[PDB]
């Protein structure tokens, strides 16, 4: 069963979530206005910025996270920012007509609206299934905090200097988890939950790893990384 | 070397 401390674990991860995410999206007017090539580079831009900030928010507040060092909590971040963004989105993408729905008509974002961001199909395609794969889970919102504390909190990052100590705080959470879903989490929506939550979160690095190599190529051009911000720039990468 | 990050990180 689930011990004092995990309780207490997935109490501050869904306090500090719901510090971070605001489902009225009220905030998302004061970004760059949507424009529906690359329209809607500004919007988006302004956009993942505010999501980083967010990300980096709901980091500061998990069990351990503070006990790494600068450098370490700095490479965390950077590599799974991205990661999380996605995956945080996945409260607000609706399997209705697959898109994502941020309360209004002009904050509801489709494939369309990605592409005119930059990016191709060989980005959004698998983002899209992906989105379908995780919603079609059904994840208690604890699992959904978990899920992205153990994907911020990775051993394997590359640059991870005290890998040991992030694989403590990890394990810490990830056992945490799979007790919540025996405990928690009823047949059948829990078969192989944990290895189907785990599978997320390689497909997150494929992911990952497509976005870098399409936003390598629109910010090596300066017209296109004179839209961002000083904060994507630092944190995605500045050519 | 990340300002904006280490500032928003303390
Ligand atoms: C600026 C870098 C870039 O590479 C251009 C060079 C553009 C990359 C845009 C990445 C995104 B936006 B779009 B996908 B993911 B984020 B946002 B938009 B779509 B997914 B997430 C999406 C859905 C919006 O979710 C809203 C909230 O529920 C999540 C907020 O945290």
């Amino acid at each position: 069963k689930l011990s004092e401390e995990q309780q207490h674990i997935i109490a501050i991860l869904l306090d500090a979530h719901h510090k971070t995410y605001d489902p009225t999206y009220a905030d998302f007017r004061d970004f760059r206005p949507p424009v529906r090539p690359l329209s809607m580079l500004p919007h988006l831009a302004d956009l993942v910025s505010y999501s980083i900030q967010k990300v980096i928010g709901f980091a500061k507040m998990i069990p351990g996270f503070r006990d790494l060092t600068s450098d370490d909590q700095i490479v965390l971040l950077k590599s799974s920012a991205i990661e999380v963004i996605m995956l945080r989105s996945n409260q607000s993408f609706t399997m209705d007509d697959m898109s994502w729905d941020c309360g209004s008509q002009d904050y509801k974002y489709d494939v369309t609206d990605v592409s005119k961001a930059g990016h191709t199909l060989e980005l959004i395609e698998p983002l899209i299934k992906f989105q379908v794969g995780l919603k079609k889970l059904n994840l208690h919102e604890e699992e959904h905090v978990l899920l992205m504390a153990i994907c911020i909190v990775s051993p394997d990052r590359p640059g991870v200097q005290d890998a040991k100590l992030v694989e403590a705080i990890q394990d810490r959470l990830s056992n945490t988890l799979q007790t919540y879903i025996r405990c928690r989490h009823p047949p059948p929506g829990s078969h192989q939950l944990y290895a189907k939550m785990i599978q997320k979160l390689a497909d997150l690095r494929s992911l990952n790893e497509e976005h870098s190599k399409q936003y390598r190529s629109l910010s090596f051009q300066p017209e296109n990384s004179m839209k961002l911000t000083p904060l994507v720039l630092e944190v995605f990468g500045n050519e | 070397n990340h300002p904006m990050l280490m500032n928003l990180l303390k």
